[PDB]
């Protein structure tokens, strides 16, 4: 999971 | 927005759609290319091809279970492009590149047409 | 194999499937959650959820145009998860995280359940 | 395009  | 994103989600979705295709699950159309028949999902075809997008947004053609392609279309070129649609992988070879580019132009798959032009220019 | 790969293909496919969903094109099922109704593509639901995969591979349920979820399922939690299925983006907030995790456990969306557990553990 |  990432900060888009 | 303040959303988080799962990097592998799109790839995992496509992998599962290809698993459904291989098991012939919820396929709703047969694409006829000369004597050869290819089963697929209308939504995946539309998502990948400008030609299928036009065909299946048409109020009459959206309901067809069989689509016949132009007799000039090569079944091998189509098979390679169908595999690309479901995997992101293109089996581009010296012996098939002309048939692949011609099929991609007909199907309106701009990114495939672009890599074929570049590979032909290099040789 | 000796294939080449187009990096953005899976993401572009998913973006187009979401465009079809927003315009209600080729949607073949309505998911009923309490009073709320959500239109979607069976294949996308199966590709994202262990629960929908089980439902639509069943010889009787594969033909249903309406699926009613357990009355305990919150419509907002479902809406957030449906948006994630079509975009890879999860709108996870302090006020919705419990409803999102419970809905993801019911839908069998392992990666969403994993990030909810981690975010709850941190707080 | 890349070599996967
Ligand atoms: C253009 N548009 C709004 C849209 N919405 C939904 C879908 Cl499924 C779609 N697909 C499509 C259209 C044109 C092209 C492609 C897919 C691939 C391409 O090279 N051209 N295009
Ligand atoms: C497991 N399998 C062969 C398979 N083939 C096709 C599809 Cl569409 C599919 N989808 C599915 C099944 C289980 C789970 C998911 C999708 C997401 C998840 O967390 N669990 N799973
Ligand atoms: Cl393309
Ligand atoms: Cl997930």
């Amino acid at each position: 999971w990432v900060i888009p | 927005d303040s959303c988080i994103q799962f990097t592998r989600h799109a790839s995992d979705v496509l992998l599962n759609l290809n698993r459904l295709r291989s098991r012939d699950i919820l396929t709703d159309v047969v694409i006829v290319v000369s004597r050869e028949q290819f089963r697929a999902h209308k939504t995946v075809l539309m998502a990948c091809s400008g030609l299928f997008y036009s065909i299946f947004t048409d109020q009459l053609k959206c309901n067809l279970s069989v689509i016949n392609l132009d007799p000039e279309i090569n079944p091998e070129g189509f098979c390679i492009l169908l595999d690309f649609m479901y995997t992101s992988r293109l089996n581009l070879r010296e012996g098939n590149i002309m048939a692949v580019m011609a099929t991609a132009m007909y199907l309106q798959m701009e990114h495939v047409v672009d890599t074929c032009r570049k590979f032909i220019k290099a040789s």
